[PDB]
RNA sequence: GACGGAAGGGCACCACCAGGAGUGGAGCCUGCGGCUUAAUUUGACUCAACACGGGGAAACUCACCAGGUCCAGACACAAUAAGGAUUGACAGAUUGAGAGCUCUUUCUUGAUUUUGUGGGUGGUGGUGCAUGGCCGUUCUUAGUUGGUGGAGUGAUUUGUCUGCUUAAUUGCGAUAACGAACGAGACCUUAACCUACUAAAUAGGGUUGCUGGCACUUGCCGGUUGACUCUUCUUAGAGGGACUAUCGGUUUCAAGCCGAUGGAAGUUUGAGGCAAUAACAGGUCUGUGAUGCCCUUAGACGUUCUGGGCCGCACGCGCGCUACACUGACGGAGCCAGCGAGUACAACCUUGGCCGAGAGGUCUGGGUAAUCUUGUGAAACUCCGUCGUGCUGGGGAUAGAGCAUUGUAAUUAUUGCUCUUCAACGAGGAAUUCCUAGUAAGCGCAAGUCAUCAGCUUGCGUUGAUUACGUCCCUGCCCUUUGUACACACC
């Protein structure tokens, strides 16, 4: 059942807005910029964001998404 | 309330010696701390000076607290016959 | 002149781990400032203090229960020294919550 | 003043009293605590017990 | 002196718990709110916060000095081994059980209830929290009980921001129609909270993206 | 809105599939009845009462009954004002009685009072529909507002939805809505991974002293706090770590779900903790010096002693435990945890050694505790022999007898072990409970209780699978659409 809720995806959409570039398609380091960048008041909510940002940077190399 | 007079005599000395008294909520009990009196006496004898004003009184927690105000001091003085500028807690002893 | 080796034990019990932590990591700095031979801030097996109770205040709805559990934690400081130097250390190294206590003597 | 207003109350749910309502209803003598377990369940959180798991 | 640590650290709390409520009783008009003990070896300290600190003062050493005796008195422990301080508490806004006895207060001399309670949350919010709540059940006119919830901002009811964010302060008035209890909740700020986290746990903020020029010639800058 | 014996969707092992393990059967132990009683005190009654009130009550408890005792009638006002207000009082009568309870005698006792009138306090007395508080339940379901916009004269509504997913109002998309909040999530504690960090004669492991036992050669196996260093395991601290990751297709290649690879860990990583909106006339006034009112009040519902009783049985129901065998039984023999908790002002956890067949005692301890009880050397389990499908050595039930032990007090066996008696019960009818992984079930231990008791609860390990991995058929809820003459809402 893991859907990834509203608030992270939304994180997710406005790293991307603000940081497309610096978004280096691997979790890793894409992990550790956001942990940088955007703050989160913990860990695992971060690393849940770094992957939905991953996927979405994925997603963005195979076309244009919406929003 | 038949108190044995000298008992009563020595607690209201105790009293005003300390200028607090802290009672347990046990009757039954053979004989108070500090003082060589029965519990239920003293309980008493502060339940009297209440009812007449003089103490200010707490049960909680199983635990009677007794504080004295002005005119409770005074009369307590009246009946110990000590005048004036006397222990209480009304004022530090020194430097403590 | 003096200087006799006596081996004094450091006591630290608390539940607040972070404030704990803190004062331990005080005094090995200060042993470290005075240079002491010294065993660490050893830990152990942080005992947990359980109290299972019903939640009803009387017994009339379904069988809720509530572990009121209490954290705490112990921690010995070994010090390879005289008295006067650990006298010298125990006039500060006190912050609130936690409980400062010396065994002293091997 | 009476002679005779004791029973041999050395243990039991006689002897044994609460610290706040004094009560011989459910009362955790665990770790010398000696409550009635209801107020304990309300007092707790500054006997510095909490609840986690 | 000296028992089994864990049993040791217990009795410490149940003897605070027990300071705590004597002063919730016997420091009714003096305004306090809460204990802070501090237990060091011989002084052992021991802080109170109150609204009105002079009353708890009394006169240079009145009440003060009596309250110490007393403690003494119920815990052994000897003249100058047990010290006592009263303090301001800074911004009684944030402090739910201080907003508690006030609205007591308020409710035992002869007010409205309804604008008393609107009055506190007006207060709270000057103070500078995030929110608070207020609930006064038991009969406010016509026998059946009826409670009422009067709040302001968010009230976070769920998590671990709780125990750490939200003071909550429960209490009974005595009245001569019927008991009231009046429970308040108050959303303290997550920045002048200090201690735990800063911010709320859920949130995530991102800060504003920096300008760089590209290009412009490769060049070389020596020194 | 509620409701329907309407229509669809959509959940949920408190629903059913496919399964298991069963309960109801049998014996008991324990609630609840119903009676009965001196009193068998009571609070509950579909899920949301019925091993529950932390309720395993020998007195205490204690709320019940039969009796005795006491004032703990505060203060305010009067008659006594010492030529006396007054508490006591062994002996024997009196008297359950080394209770002067009261009467006898005749010494004390020292204006505290005696006893009335105003008045209060006490109450496990009542009212839970007068309440607070807490709890339970709708529901741990996925709900619930509000700001600006639209639709409305309005009440309202849209947002919050045709659909597809999710554990989820979880999201994607469609779209007079857009962006928000609470609730779900996140968070928090714990359980898992770290041969990388922090350290340990209170956790451990190594090399050599001293020697113990060997094979007899160098080498094994040890014990011993000797010395030394490490930190894998143990412990916590600090961090890190999994984000459905990596491809594979599916589905508008959305949201997501399934399969393989890697990985400690891919069921929200497992388990909770917390838990919205409103409520229910749900539960308690027997947790209260939390309590409005009424009641009662000193030949008392205040108290306290003495004894019983809450444990009665013609019989209803519900928790459980033990059995119905060869997956045994009994001996041996092997031998393994994890949570725990445990005294100095006392009567703790208690080793180790002599005496007792047990039960146990005693002298010495050690532990106000990773250090001692304790490697809690627990059970279940694993080997050999004896008896082999008989109400039998399965089963240990109704029962007599001693010795102990607890506590002043054990009869109505408190409990304990020993010899005995050795019954009902040959896998349980109708109904239905619980469950989807270290989960079910088995098997103990510990704590809670606790002077004494476990068959009970909380916990923790120890063995350890079957079958789903779905669906609305039944049950319950949920939302939509519908109708309603109900809104104290179909009782
Ligand atoms: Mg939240
Ligand atoms: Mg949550
Ligand atoms: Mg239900
Ligand atoms: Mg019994
Ligand atoms: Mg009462
Ligand atoms: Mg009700
Ligand atoms: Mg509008
Ligand atoms: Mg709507
Ligand atoms: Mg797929
Ligand atoms: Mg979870
Ligand atoms: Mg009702
Ligand atoms: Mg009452
Ligand atoms: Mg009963
Ligand atoms: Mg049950
Ligand atoms: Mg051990
Ligand atoms: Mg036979
Ligand atoms: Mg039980
Ligand atoms: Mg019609």
């Amino acid at each position: 059942g893991r859907v990834r809720t509203k608030t992270v995806k939304r994180a997710s959409k406005a790293l991307i807005e603000k940081y497309y570039p610096k978004l280096t398609m691997d979790f890793q380091t894409n992990k550790r910029l956001c942990d940088e960048i955007a703050t989160i008041q913990s860990k695992r909510l971060r690393n849940k964001i770094a992957g939905y940002t991953t996927h979405l940077m994925k997603r963005i190399q195979k076309g244009p998404v919406r929003g | 309330m038949l108190i044995p007079k000298e008992d009563r005599k020595k607690i209201y000395q105790h009293l005003f010696q300390e200028g607090v008294l802290v009672a347990k909520k046990d009757f039954n009990q053979p004989k108070h701390e500090e003082i060589d009196t029965k519990n239920l006496f003293v309980i008493k004898a502060l339940q009297s000076l209440t009812s007449k004003g003089f103490v200010k009184t707490q049960f909680s927690w199983q635990y009677y607290y007794y504080t004295l105000t002005e005119e409770g001091v005074v009369y307590l003085r009246e009946y110990l016959n000590l005048p004036e500028h006397i222990f209480p807690a009304t004022y530090l002893a020194g430097q403590s | 002149q003096e200087v006799v080796i006596h081996k004094i034990r450091i006591n630290l019990t608390s539940t607040k781990v972070k404030q704990l932590e803190n004062v331990s990591a005080n005094i090995i700095k200060n042993a470290e400032t005075f240079k002491l031979v010294k065993k660490g801030p050893v830990r152990l097996p942080t005992k947990v203090l359980k109290i299972s109770t019903r939640k009803t205040p009387n017994g009339e709805g379904s069988k809720t229960w509530d572990t009121y559990e209490m954290r705490i934690h112990k921690r010995y400081i070994d010090l390879e020294a005289p008295a006067h130097i650990v006298k010298r250390i125990t006039q500060i190294t006190i912050e609130p919550g936690v409980d400062v206590e010396v065994i002293i003597a091997a | 003043e009476n002679v005779w207003y004791s029973h041999p109350r050395k243990f039991g749910k006689g002897s044994r009293q609460c610290r706040i309502s004094g009560s011989h209803s459910g009362l955790i003598r665990k770790y010398g605590l000696n409550i009635d377990r209801q107020s304990f369940r309300e007092k707790a959180n500054d006997i510095g017990f909490y609840k986690y798991r | 002196a000296i028992i089994s640590k864990k049993r040791k650290l217990v009795a410490d709390g149940v003897f605070y718990a027990e300071l705590n409520e004597f002063f919730t009783r016997e420091l009714a008009e003096e305004g306090y709110s809460g204990v802070e003990v501090r237990v060091t070896p011989t002084k052992t300290e021991i802080i109170i916060r109150a609204t009105k600190v002079q009353d708890v003062v009394g006169e240079n050493g009145r009440r003060i000095n009596e309250l110490t005796l007393l403690i003494e008195k119920r815990f052994k422990y000897k003249r100058g081994t047990i010290a006592l301080y009263a303090e301001r508490v800074h911004d009684r806004g944030l402090s739910a059980v201080a907003q508690a006895e006030s609205m007591k207060f308020k409710l035992l001399n002869g007010l409205a209830i309804r604008r008393a309670a609107y009055g506190v949350v007006r207060y709270v919010m000057e103070s500078g929290a995030k929110g608070c709540e207020v609930v006064i059940s038991g009969k406010l006119r016509a026998a059946r009980a009826k409670s009422m919830k009067f709040a302001d901002g968010f009230l976070i009811h769920s998590g671990q921001p709780v125990n750490d964010f939200i003071e909550t302060a429960t209490r009974h008035v005595l009245l001569r129609q019927g008991v009231l209890g009046i429970k308040v909740k108050i959303m303290k700020d997550p920045s002048r909270n200090t201690s735990g986290p800063k911010a709320l746990p859920d949130a995530v903020t991102i800060i504003e993206p920096k300008e760089e020029e590209p290009v412009l010639e490769p060049s070389v800058k020596d020194y």
